[PDB]
């Protein structure tokens, strides 16, 4: 429960590149930009396509799905840079990587920050 | 489980934001304004400015103003200088003004992006390098008047007691005053007599802006001031705000936003350095001075936290001083001002910071 | 005195080197830093908006540069296009419009690269699908996708044949193309699979010799691929690591992190110890030299820090690259010896480049 | 008199906010970044109108007149920034005034760097 909701956590924590879920972000986290893990910042837009991957949750034990959506269209906001890499592979393994922009895909690509977004349990 | 999603409000309460103008001048083409809560230090978001963004709030608090400028790629093709209107609470864009291609390029002393007290006209100033008033229609989304009448003049001062009237700074040391009608042409005009001497005692821009008056300080500590209670503008000054064992160390002013005036008590706040001399005007201050400016004298000084620019809100009784980066907040609801935070990185390279108004 | 432009850069085109800044923080504002790397003196920059990237012209001429414009930055149509400058002059000559998906990402040397004739530009593409784009230069134009490289990463030139490359695919492969002198593909191939991409993945960096590139696994294998022949032959693993190195934990980390002086053989690798997943982009502890025929490693020395890198054939040297500072190494014998920090080259720099000087 | 060409001193001294004609430079010196006190860096422009004012050579004892003009159409240089303010006095007196961009006229106003041009003496 409480390790799944960043929202009722401690800021400090979830605004950390240490919070388990943050753990392969290259980018700026957008809880710190105004944001919250998984509403963008006021005036930015979410990207359609991200990476992805697992993370470790060590409170239940459990591995779940992530993706790693970013906000764009507002320049960078420069606060709570991560460069993480946990299960992180090169681009011939395009979905896996985070060397590029996820924004590449909007309306406008400027980068304005990152973030995790849980999508369940990771699949078995 | 989770979808991340957009279209979301700032959120903290408007009378909670303040506007911290980070030129960026090492980057100076990712200017942008940060939005900040001054009650808790957090970041709420941004607004993107491109090169040298100038910013204001709507005074009815609906809407962020910048003007900017772009060129089709940057450093080489057509250029644009627009105003841009954003709404305050989404911090999205919602039109672009065009301006010609003559707004002023510089540091963003609040005088040179401001509004008419009704908040139905921008008035900007232009630089070419001759000099104008811009006058922007806010409502028809349209740049509607160049005030050739301000040539020579320099910065915007609003005039708090009248709808659509503001002050500028003139070459012979006076003030002229334009009174816009409600079509944002200008409807009348006056000249005050010299306040100052422009080369003897020149004046820092920034004014300590009453309802209606306000006081400038000097170069050399004399303090002016213009009383529009009247349609005609009466100067007066100089009065020192240096005694005998102030003036023994060269205590002078210095910053860029450099001073403010708390309204209900008529207390002036002003950046103050000690061995004042011919190039130090603009240096961080050593102390913040708070004065009476009915009796014409020092009550209260502090340590000035190496601050450039200030800003004061009425209501709550609030300084906001920034040093560059860092924003201290400070309640001045009794003479000596207390601090209550500093937030830290605020910005890196700001002159400027306001609060969102709530005055309506 | 009168201040005059049109000037050339005052060192010569053998003493200069190109550091991409991406300027992360203010990523629209990336630009290429020209330095003397003989004495750290800073020569002059290039603009390059919104994550540029960078490469010099085969024949030493030119700079291409390849950037995203949009017509208000972070609003309106967006522009990727591919820029000539003239390299002594430092000045924009033409643009070529490429389509709205080229690379946006960090400064791979890979994704921005060169036909050996010089003819063509080769540049990858993401729109999330990936496609290689070819630019004839001389021309001007976007000849066309090379879609037959979907879901592939990064191009390298094989600089033993006028206009082939190869890419890295998802099968662990490598797709050669080879292109008419339209700039149209006229054939290709591709290789059994080289390397395990879930059990041992390589960085894509490659270690470049005539007719052969080596590469580096996340577990410190090395594979190659070699076009020396009609088609490419590939191998691998051998080990980096020896016992005491695997003891440790020894692997690659870093973004262009290996090399190959082609006269010796010689591959340099950045290495750090207590590897495991989540590692691969560390600063490097060491730099390893390797012999690649004897498949023994030949020094180590410390890694500054380091995450990239590039060699100079011509003048046998070697620059790291840490982010911010460029490194310069003599690598003419087996132990390189550092010359040579530039300090501030860089606010985040993940790639260095030489000014070419013959390479015929 | 050497005071006067800052080509033949030592760039530490030109590229120094207290080499003496830099006396109200605000902003990065073009001699840091690639050209010298009287030549752009490579493929910026020079301004044709800057701000003004005089500054003492305490090498020569005489008082030159200096132009402050930037070079332009380059994103900023970054390097030596200065912020000296002799003589220097608000937009008033415009020509005067070093918080506003040089460059503000030029083809392209983005600024890259500026100097101190020598004219003569006061």
């Amino acid at each position: 429960h409480i390790s799944l909701n960043p929202d009722l956590a401690n800021e400090d924590e979830v605004n950390s590149c240490d919070y388990w879920r943050h753990c392969a972000v290259d980018g700026f986290l957008c809880s710190c930009c105004g944001g919250t893990t998984t509403t963008c910042p006021p005036g930015s837009t979410p990207s359609p396509i991200s990476w992805i991957g697992t993370c470790h949750n060590p409170h239940d034990g459990k591995d779940y799905l992530i993706s790693y959506h970013d906000c764009c269209g507002k320049t960078a906001c420069g606060r709570c840079q991560c460069n993480t890499q946990t299960r992180e592979r090169p681009g011939y393994e395009f979905f896996l990587h985070n060397d590029v922009n996820w924004c590449m895909a909007n309306e406008n690509s400027t980068f304005h920050c990152t973030t995790s977004v849980l999508v369940g349990l990771a699949k078995n | 489980r989770e979808v991340l999603t957009g279209g979301h409000s700032v959120s903290a309460p408007q009378e909670n934001r303040i506007y911290v103008m980070d030129s960026v001048f090492m980057h100076l083409t990712e200017s942008r304004v940060h939005v900040y809560d001054y009650t808790n230090g957090k970041f709420l978001g941004m607004v993107p400015t491109a090169f040298n963004g100038h910013v204001q709030v709507s005074n009815d608090g609906k809407k962020i103003y910048t003007m900017t400028t772009y060129h089709e790629r940057i450093t080489r093709g057509k250029r644009s200088d627009v105003v841009e209107v954003w709404d305050a609470d989404k911090l999205t864009f919602e039109k672009e003004i065009s301006l010609p291609p003559k707004r002023v390029q510089g540091l963003n002393y609040d005088g040179l992006f401001r509004q008419t007290t009704d908040g139905k006209f921008i008035v900007l100033q232009n630089a070419s390098p001759a000099t104008s008033i811009g006058i922007v229609d806010v409502a028809k989304g349209d740049y509607v008047e160049d005030v050739t009448a301000a040539a020579g003049c320099w910065s915007v001062i609003p005039q708090p007691n009248r709808p659509r009237s503001f002050m500028t700074i003139c070459g012979d040391g006076g003030l002229l005053t334009i009174n816009l009608g409600e079509d944002g042409k200008v409807a009348s005009q006056s000249r005050s007599k010299q306040m100052f001497s422009v080369a003897d005692d020149p004046i820092f821009i920034a004014p300590a802006l009453d309802k209606d008056k306000a006081h400038f300080v000097s170069y050399y500590g004399n303090v002016y001031s213009a009383d529009f209670s009247g349609d005609e503008v009466k100067v007066d000054g100089p009065w020192s705000l240096l005694n005998d064992e102030d003036k023994a160390k060269n205590w002078v002013p210095g910053g860029y936003n450099l001073v403010g005036l708390h309204r209900a008590s008529g207390r002036m706040y002003v950046f103050m350095h000690p061995d004042g001399k011919e190039g130090t005007h603009k240096f961080p201050a050593a102390e913040i001075w708070v004065m009476d400016t009915k009796t014409k004298q020092r009550v209260a000084r502090i340590p000035g936290r190496d601050a450039l620019s200030m800003t004061i809100d009425q209501q709550r009784n609030l300084m906001l001083t920034l040093d560059g980066g860092n924003v201290n907040v400070y309640d001045i609801s009794q003479p000596e001002p207390k601090l209550l935070r500093t937030i830290e990185g605020a910005a890196e390279a700001s002159l400027q910071v306001q609060f969102h108004p709530v005055g309506g």
